[PDB]
């Protein structure tokens, strides 16, 4: 009798565990809410299915520590945003950008909040402090903007040099935007860089900030005892019944052991090299 | 066989409210799949019968999202959010699991009217008719609420049976009423036989029986 | 989308034979299993018969006393429905259809009817219907025209060629034992109007070329 | 799409419980032809019949076999009870040359055949088995045909013979039908084979003058018969499925399937050929 | 060998002017269907038309479909010209359920939906246009069915309704035919859609009491009518041949071929099918 299974399903199983396509939309950019991401809102899975194809669809950006936050989001489970009241001072909100247009017309992330400098010249000094009085953990998500020239630092937020500093009762992240001309991305050369903050039932969270804040609008509610996983795969989702599954489909077996692919979740054999005897 | 008992039978409904028509097998119409074999049809007025639930709660093609269904085993039903002029018609509840397949008896969907009375009144044949060897009565039943209602023709006090056959229109489209007419069809020779003549009308707006009679 | 026609009407005498049709256009009926319901008018749905997938072989209700017959022909996608041994509870609508528990699909016909009464086209005969004396102390007149005896459906009843449209009730006929149709129309008019106005029903017929008016007095 | 159109290319032996005939039909296993050993105490939620399956002993036939096939499967095991049939005077343990196992002429392990004495006596033989147990018995015997008239008396004196198996409300009796018949396995003569179900309580009689093909015991059956029975070529691999066909199992959570028509256990609703959407 | 049996697997996009109608026929274009406004603007000398294509709006039915088909394609353009209607009291800008644009109830962008108004009047409309420029005018109207009385009296009072559109030799009216139908994308009515051609000088008039699917303006007819379309499911790649059929495009010197009858533009004759020259 054979013990390596090596032959794999051409898709993956939607039962009985609850996956679910992100699509055109990676975990990241789903969490941000970039244009085409409105689906993923409220949707809760045992496996996100990352598309490899995925494409972005907003202002280029990127992530110090990106998987981190990749496996914090997928490690949830659950996209549940609670819109909160940001009481922003005299600055310009709902800034909009060209590289992200959904239907032709600009826009920007749906979850976050580009502050902007008010029509009088005026950037004040910003001080908003969340308490987190509920029974769950929240997850904020806010980003830092890096302007080309020292130009587009003063004519977007007036100060400068610019200043974000998000602040706990344990811990603190402070970030001086990094002026500069960078390679072509989605028709703009400027980044944003954006971070995250896990606040604790009891615990409170500070934005000060005098420019180049990438303001949230709100939290994520993180699970209390937090399970699923994401699969960057581009096998497309079947009909078939099976707990395992793997980047290059599921498996329907009773081997104890395959040699498919080492990236297996849930139910699955234990990977081995190559080879199969009795 | 599988016999299934649709509940209720007449169902009256305001438009813009909502209404639940339960349909009760007699055997389980799980299927190991989990997949409940059950389908709801609607057959509209004049019209052939179409789909509106499949497999037990999944809605069909095209239907709109106001139709819902739910229900396992020997227990289901059938529910609209906000019934509208074009949901009218009778429903049935077919049987998927056995290929001899049963339907329902069939829920009729009235709008909701006023109770009312029906207006009855008789019409005696014509002379024109007794020329050639046929006496026609006719009983008129006019503008009443709900369907059901019971005619009874006496003649000399005597009740008939088998010599009439009655009609009733559609549900009008401005005030919801009914209307039914009751024609008693007799040879010449036995209509002139008897003088007496008389229609009972039974009717859930009538406290009593109401008779309307003719004497020739 | 799959189209189910049906054939046209037919109607014969008692003891006979019918033979009803139904294409199947927008997919093949080697693909497909053909069921057939009928309803009596004024009742409900009866099923008949069919074909089940499993088993492979077309079942037939026995409770039809296997006087059906299920013929089908695939060069044609044509599938045959023949009752023999007619009787007079045997009229109403025959739809076929391909029902949800042997294929995916579910549409139906636009059914066949079958009038299992014994006659030749014949015209009505109009007589009015004098205006009730039992409408005392009701402040409203009743009266009406009596279509009886013709064949085949339907007859348009007008009042006062199509002025008179308010309080008009034109009620279903009713199929006779003869084998003849019959129904009633009445019209609710003010009483202080008996002696007023004039009106006379129009009763059109075409199967037999008839179209009669009548006086309707006290 | 509501119709599955794809099956796996082997027969899942998990959770259902299967069993391989082989080279044996469900028949010669419950006789105990030569192959069927393997057979022997099994017991199966499906019993898996080889199309390829042969014949291995004498050539026989079976009056309503549909009906001893369905009643072996339905049954679920072949749990044989010996027991001692007090054969007077008769020769016991008949072998034939078409039932050579490891080239030695054998015969049904299950099925005793009794042939004249010596002496050339084949008195009447009436023995009784009373069934004072908590279960139904199931008894398989036969009838012997011989070739010609001289066959007849070479091996049962008597001609004609007769074979006659009765209950308490039931009664089977056969007179040898004598005739050479086509060459079958090197053999003109053949058995023709029967059954009788015991209930608890009842008793069973052979009354025999000749040609009886005697049981050596009987075989148990189950108060609860769920099993079954599915004719396939297609091999037992190592899948799980509930849903299993003759042209293989199948993995979906589809209602509908066009596969095939025979289908056991979990499966989706068989419909035509063909297959559309929503 | 004198027939061309080899036809490319793709069609070229030159030196002809293609255009992908993709989900939207060549109908829901012109009427403004959600998804089609890709087209809007565009111009063709062969309209690829998907037989994937899916009605994105409200259900609807056009008498003598394959004409419209033909005039528009034949035009080669899809120029809208926005015009000011003076519509009185009723309610304008109908939307439904049936023709959702991102999640959000709408309507054909090219059709004006006359409902009646809050105060429950639904008044004759008599508007006129004049052709004063010199292009004729395609002006596309529509005619709603509802499934029942009460439906037409809820939205436009007059039961029953009328739609009346007549130009200086010409006047076609329509009545609204009121039944239930087979449920099509959450609705059991219907809408009817019609066209008229205004030639310059002429004048064009909606005369209406109910059931009205207005038009928001008119497109442009090309003096000269040179375009074509064509329904196939083969996509447009890279290549370089002035001959496309349903199959694909055709790179051939032969004289004869036997791919497709469906062939357009520079074309070998279709034989009869061959096996040799
Ligand atoms: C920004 O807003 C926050 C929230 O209102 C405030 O920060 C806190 O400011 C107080 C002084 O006003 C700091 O001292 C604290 O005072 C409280 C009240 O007397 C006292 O209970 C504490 O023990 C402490 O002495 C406090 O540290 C500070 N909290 C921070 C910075 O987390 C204030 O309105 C603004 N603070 C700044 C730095 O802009
Ligand atoms: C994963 O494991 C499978 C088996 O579980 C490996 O399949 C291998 O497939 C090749 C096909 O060419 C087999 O080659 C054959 O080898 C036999 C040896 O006697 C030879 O007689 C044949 O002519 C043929 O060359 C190979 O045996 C088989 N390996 C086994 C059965 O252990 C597969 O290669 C493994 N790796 C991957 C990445 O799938
Ligand atoms: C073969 O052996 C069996 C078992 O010994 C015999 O069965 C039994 O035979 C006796 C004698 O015929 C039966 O007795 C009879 O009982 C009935 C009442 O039931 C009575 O009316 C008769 O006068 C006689 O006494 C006995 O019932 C029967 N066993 C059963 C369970 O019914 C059988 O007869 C033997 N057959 C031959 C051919 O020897
Ligand atoms: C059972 O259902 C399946 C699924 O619908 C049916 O499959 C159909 O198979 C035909 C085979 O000719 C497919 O047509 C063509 O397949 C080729 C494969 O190379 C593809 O390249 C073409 O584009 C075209 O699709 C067809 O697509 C496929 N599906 C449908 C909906 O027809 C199968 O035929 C059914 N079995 C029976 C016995 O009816
Ligand atoms: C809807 O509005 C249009 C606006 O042009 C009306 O069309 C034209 O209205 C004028 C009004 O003076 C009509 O002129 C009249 O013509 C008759 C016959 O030649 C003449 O005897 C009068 O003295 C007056 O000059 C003109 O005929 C008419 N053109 C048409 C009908 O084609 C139209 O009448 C309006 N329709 C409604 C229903 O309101
Ligand atoms: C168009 O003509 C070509 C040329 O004869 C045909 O191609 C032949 O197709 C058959 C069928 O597969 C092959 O066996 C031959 O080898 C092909 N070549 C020749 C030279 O015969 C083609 O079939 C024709 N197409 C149609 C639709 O008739």
């Amino acid at each position: 009798q054979e013990l390596v299974e090596s032959q794999h399903l051409p898709e993956l199983c939607p039962s009985p565990l609850r996956l679910v396509d992100g699509q055109t939309c990676d975990i990241v950019n789903g969490a941000l809410g970039s244009p085409g991401c409105d689906h993923l809102n409220g949707a809760e899975w045992d496996i996100f299915i990352e598309r490899p194809t995925a494409v972005d669809t907003c202002y280029p950006f990127d992530v110090p520590d990106y998987q981190s936050l990749r496996s914090i989001l997928a490690n949830n489970g659950k996209f549940e945003f609670i819109a909160e009241e940001f009481q922003w001072s005299t600055v310009k909100q709902n800034g909009k950008s060209g590289a992200c247009k959904r239907a032709n017309v600009n826009d920007f992330f749906n979850r976050l909040n580009w502050l902007t400098k008010s029509d009088g010249n005026a950037y004040p000094l910003q001080n908003l402090t969340k308490i987190n009085n509920g029974d769950y953990a929240r997850l904020y998500i806010w980003g830092v903007h890096h302007p080309s020239t020292d130009t587009e630092q003063t004519n977007l937020y007036k100060n400068n040099p610019g200043r974000v500093t998000v602040s706990t009762k344990t811990s603190q992240t402070s970030v001086v935007p990094n002026i500069g001309s960078r390679p072509w991305v989605r028709g703009q050369s400027g980044r944003i860089s954006f971070y995250w903050t896990i606040v604790e039932p009891g615990d409170l969270i500070v934005f000060n900030t005098i420019g180049n804040l990438i303001a949230p609008r709100g939290h994520y509610k993180l699970n209390s005892q937090k399970k699923s996983t994401i699969l960057n795969t581009a096998v497309p989702i079947g009909s078939c019944v099976s707990k395992c599954h793997t980047d290059r489909g599921s498996i329907t077996t009773t081997k104890p052991f395959q040699n498919i692919s080492r990236i297996s979740i849930g139910d699955c054999p234990k990977y081995v090299k190559q080879g199969s005897l009795k | 066989d599988i016999v299934m008992t649709q509940s209720p039978s007449s169902l009256p409904v305001t438009p813009g409210e909502p209404a639940s028509i339960s349909c009760r097998s007699s055997q389980s119409l799980l299927h190991s799949n989990g997949y409940n074999y059950l389908d709801w049809y609607l057959q509209k007025p004049g019209q052939s019968p179409q789909l509106l639930i499949y497999l037990g709660s999944n809605r069909a093609s095209g239907v709109p999202d106001r139709f819902s269904g739910s229900g396992s085993g020997t227990d289901f039903t059938l529910k609209i959010s906000r019934v509208e002029a074009e949901d009218v018609g009778v429903y049935y509840c077919k049987q998927a699991l056995q290929t001899l397949y049963t339907f329902g008896q069939g829920t009729k969907l009235e709008i909701k009217r006023t109770v009312a009375a029906p207006s009855v009144f008789i019409f005696p044949p014509s002379d024109e008719q007794l020329k050639s060897g046929t006496a026609s009565v006719v009983c008129l039943l006019n503008n009443f609420y709900p369907r059901e209602a019971k005619v009874q023709w006496k003649v000399d006090n005597a009740l008939q049976s088998g010599n009439s056959q009655e009609s009733v229109t559609e549900q009008d489209s401005k005030d919801s009423t009914y209307s039914l007419s009751s024609t008693l069809t007799l040879s010449k020779a036995d209509y002139e036989k008897h003088k007496v003549y008389a229609c009972e009308v039974t009717h859930q707006g009538l406290s009593s029986p109401v008779t309307k009679s003719f004497n020739r | 989308e799959v189209q189910l026609v049906q054939s046209g009407a037919e109607v014969k005498k008692p003891g006979a034979s019918v033979k009803v049709s139904c294409k199947v256009s927008g997919y093949r009926l080697t693909a497909l299993s053909m069921h057939w319901v009928r309803q009596a008018p004024g009742k409900g749905l009866e099923w008949m018969g069919g074909f089940d997938p499993e088993e492979d072989e077309t079942i037939y209700a026995q409770n039809f006393q296997g006087r059906v017959t299920l013929t089908e022909d695939t060069s044609t996608d044509t599938v045959y429905m023949e009752l023999s041994s007619l009787r007079s509870e045997d009229t109403g609508v025959y739809y076929c259809a391909t029902l949800m528990g042997a294929n995916p699909f579910d549409y139906w016909g636009q059914g066949t009817l079958i009038i299992v009464s014994g006659a030749s086209t014949k015209g009505p005969s109009v007589f009015p219907l004098a205006p009730s004396s039992k409408s005392t102390s009701g402040g409203t007149a009743a009266l009406g025209c009596l279509v009886k005896d013709y064949f085949p459906e339907p007859v348009t009843v007008s009042w006062n060629s199509g002025a008179l449209t308010s309080g008009v009730h034109t009620f279903p006929a009713v199929l006779q034992s003869s084998g003849l149709y019959s129904l009633s129309s009445v019209v609710t008019v003010p009483s202080s109007s008996l002696g007023t106005q004039t009106y006379i029903c129009n009763v059109n017929h075409k199967p037999s070329n008839t179209k009669v008016d009548k006086r309707v007095e006290p």
